[PDB]
RNA sequence: CUCGAUGUCGGCUCGUCGCAUCCUGGGGCUGAAGAAGGUCCCAAGGGUUGGGCUGUUCGCCCAUUAAAGCGGCACGCGAGC
RNA sequence: CCAAGUCUGGGCUAAGUGGUAAAGGAUGUGGCGCCGCGAAGACAGCCAGGAGGUUGGCUUAGAAGCAGCCAUCCUUUAAAG
């Protein structure tokens, strides 16, 4: 009924393995997992998730795969970017080529090495965020970044994803 | 209206094991004849619980025997309510035993007025009419504080009038939550 | 508590069921599972409600503070004729028709009880009378 | 900092500037005490012993008021009616009761502003808010 | 904030989150945490 | 059980688990600006001074300190004082 | 471990509950009755308006919903706080 649906366009290389379905598009056949009763077809331009039972378990699982290898796909059509919005007086934002950067914590030796699908975008450095290719991979390593630095609901000098409006606690007397 | 499905065995044991089943005893009355008759739960209580249906009868088809009924006593389990058994009386004509739905209205004076709220003794009553009372035996009166009570007295006898219970002792009371 | 000018020393042990089971209101406190009860704690339960309510439509009652027990000495060996009385209890054990009138026309009502007894002394329910109740 | 927008105004015509609603209020809120005041007094000067309501700011049309928009239901009720501050309490106290027609009546005197306006929607507000302070009906 | 028992929403719009077992309330409200488990 | 017998205080000497953690870190929280506080969950690793007077373990006082914790084993210890 | 089915049949949990405890607290899990609703085409998702006496009681420095003790209505359709 409503809780498998997906159109697999663009000449996909979506394509199911041995335990794995690969789903290949720009570089990463990003692998979007796949258990035994699951089960699933790709046929012209429809895509769509199997329900072989429909207890607790398997519905979750449903939306699983499919939003999942969904993603897997939609995905290899692009390759995935980081939306990242560095945004403190007490900051700096570069990227040195394979490498992080960036400061608050007065002493700016601030050395990454963006792991893979990640790269770094610095047109700012205020607009300064990244981008990927693992839909989560890339969210996580933002949080690395964004934590490392940036939380201040209170008088705020942080790295914020989207930016979100985060709150505002007053202080000494007012 | 209502309906039943019939007994054989009874007094206790049986019964039981319909209670069981999703039945509970029934004990069909009427003026000097019986026998026992059973219980379907669940709709015997959905009838039931109209309860406007438990004072005033209805018809109840058992086998065909489309008959007028109404409690005359019951026994429901204590131990989680519900029955032990649920007994009728179907009646000829000559209804004399009647407790009936009573309703009035108490034209605010109390929680509205001093607070005082309305402790109703009667809400329901036991007078004569054969086979002739609606669902709303009925009265009221304003006054509602002072210390003010309303009884069997004052009364007033609609329609099919006849006072069976007491001259007097008060349908009700204006108490002080909080005075007046 | 509440049993003032009684007649006796004292009751003892046992237990298992009763009479308590109407309604009188319809704010009611159906004791499930217990025993005696303070007839202190009563008066928790009895304020509870009190206070929930705006603080005036009287509630109404139950079950006595009929019975005096004692710890006998403050703490000694064992031996006095179990003398002294020293608590008084209301006594019910088989669900119960603890009977709470007020005028909240509310799960208000339901609330103060539901918790002067969640509280009380123990495993007990709440509702309305639903089989009426014929009396003489 | 500065937020920007009419400030409503209950106030005391031929008065200007009533420490609560217009002394600190109009200052920070938006609006003025003494000059967004006498302009006031140049206005509902002429209105106000039974309760003066206006909404005030640098407002469009290029000014400063905004709108003078008859008094509050129950306030004007009572203050066309007789006794003093609130009834102390309403409902419960049934302390200020008024009259049918001599509602109806001040009821159509004011009512212009009146939402829509009618001698239903003029009567009856005036029982509701009037019970509202403890003008109820009798 | 812990309580190994209680916990009953408050930041009103608080969440019922099953974690482990883990009896937990998460909310927009530091003063939420709900931790009962 | 124990009396044809099990030597009970306190203190030494040598301790050994526990955590409801004193000090140590990790922590979400604040009526958190900083700082320093207080509030709970995780964690016993190590650490957990000297005197005074009192047969007192307790305790009050002196001077420190990261702290100078509670308590299990006949309130551990006479075949060891 | 040691004699004897890692029987067959239909179920429920999955915390190892096997292998110990309450008051109590819960979008656990599974099971059955009452309500509103998809064609007065639903709800979560989501557009826009979130109305005019409402902004009436003590405090009135403020209840003039969102300080607190009383009321519990009027206009008017997003429909009505």
């Amino acid at each position: 009924i409503g809780r498998l649906p997906i159109p697999v366009p663009k000449g996909v290389s979506v394509e199911v393995a041995p335990g794995r379905v690969k789903v290949k598009g720009p570089k990463g056949e990003l692998e979007v997992p796949v258990s035994p009763e699951m089960r699933v077809v790709v046929e012209e331009g429809v895509v769509r998730v199997e329900r072989p039972s429909d207890e607790r378990r398997h519905k979750s699982l449903h939306g699983l795969t499919r939003t999942l290898i969904a993603n897997a796909v939609k995905g290899v059509s692009e390759g995935y970017s980081k939306e990242l919005l560095i945004k403190g007086i007490g900051y700096r934002a570069r990227l040195v080529g394979r490498a992080l950067e960036l400061t608050v914590g007065f002493s700016h030796p601030v050395v990454v090495e963006p792991p893979e699908g990640i790269t770094f975008e610095v047109p700012e450095p205020t607009r300064v965020r990244v981008s990927g290719i693992d839909k989560q991979k890339v969210g996580q390593v933002a949080a690395n970044i964004r934590a490392i630095r940036k939380p201040s609901a209170y008088h705020e000098k942080g790295i914020y994803y989207a930016g979100e409006p985060v709150r505002l606690k007053p202080g000494k007397a007012g | 209206m209502e309906y039943r499905l019939k007994a054989y065995y009874r007094e206790g044991e049986k019964p039981s094991a319909l209670r069981r089943a999703g039945k509970l005893p029934g004990v069909m009355y009427n003026r000097h004849l019986n026998r026992k008759v059973y219980v379907d739960l669940v709709e015997f209580d959905k009838v039931f619980r109209q309860a406007s249906i438990h004072h005033v009868i209805v018809l109840e088809l058992p086998d065909g025997q489309s008959l007028p009924t109404l409690v005359r006593q019951v026994n429901l389990d204590k131990r989680r309510r519900r029955p032990e058994h649920v007994d009728f009386f179907v009646l000829s004509d000559e209804p004399v035993e009647m407790y009936v739905p009573l309703r009035f209205v108490g034209t605010p004076a109390g929680v509205r007025a001093g607070g005082v709220l309305q402790e109703i003794h009667r809400d329901i009553l036991v007078k004569v009419s054969p086979r002739n009372i609606p669902e709303f035996i009925e009265v009221d009166v304003s006054g509602l504080e002072i210390g003010d009570s309303l009884h069997a007295s004052d009364l007033k006898l609609p329609p099919g009038v006849e006072l069976a219970v007491s001259p007097e002792e008060t349908i009700a009371a204006v108490v002080p939550p909080e005075d007046v | 508590r509440m049993k003032y000018r009684k007649q006796q020393r004292g009751r003892l042990k046992g237990a298992t069921k009763g009479g308590d089971y109407v309604a009188f209101g319809d704010y009611g406190l159906v004791a499930l599972e217990p025993a005696w009860i303070t007839a202190q704690q009563i008066e928790a339960a009895r304020v509870a409600m009190v206070r929930h309510f705006r603080r005036g439509g009287k509630i109404f009652i139950r079950i006595f503070p009929d019975k005096p027990y004692t710890k006998k000495p403050l703490e000694v060996r064992m031996g006095k004729g179990k003398g002294n009385v020293e608590g008084y209890v209301a006594v019910v054990k088989p669900g119960r028709v603890m009977f709470e009138v007020a005028g909240v026309t509310e799960e208000q009502a339901m609330e103060a009880l539901r918790i002067a007894g969640h509280k009380l002394p123990i495993k007990t329910k709440i509702v309305r009378r639903d089989a009426y109740d014929e009396a003489q | 900092k500065k937020v920007v927008a009419v400030v409503k105004l209950q106030l005391p015509a031929g008065k200007a500037t009533p420490a609560p609603p217009v002394g600190p209020a109009l200052g920070q809120h938006g609006a003025n005490i003494m000059e967004f005041v006498k302009a006031f007094n140049a206005a509902t000067a002429n209105m106000g012993d039974a309760i003066v309501p206006v909404e005030i700011t640098i407002y469009a049309d290029r000014s400063f008021t905004f709108v003078t928009k008859t008094p509050p239901a129950s306030y004007l009720i009572r203050k066309a009616a007789g006794l003093e501050k609130g009834a102390h309490k309403p409902g419960r106290e049934k302390v200020g009761r008024i009259t049918w027609e001599q509602v109806l009546e001040i009821a159509k005197q004011k009512m212009p502003d009146l939402n829509t306006t009618d001698l239903e929607a003029a009567a009856r507000m005036i029982a509701g808010s009037a019970r509202s302070m403890g003008v109820e009906v009798v | 904030m812990k309580v190994r028992a209680s916990v009953k929403r408050i930041c009103d719009k608080c969440k019922v989150i099953r974690r482990h077992g883990r009896v937990y309330v998460i909310c927009e409200n530091p003063k939420h945490k709900q931790r009962q488990g």
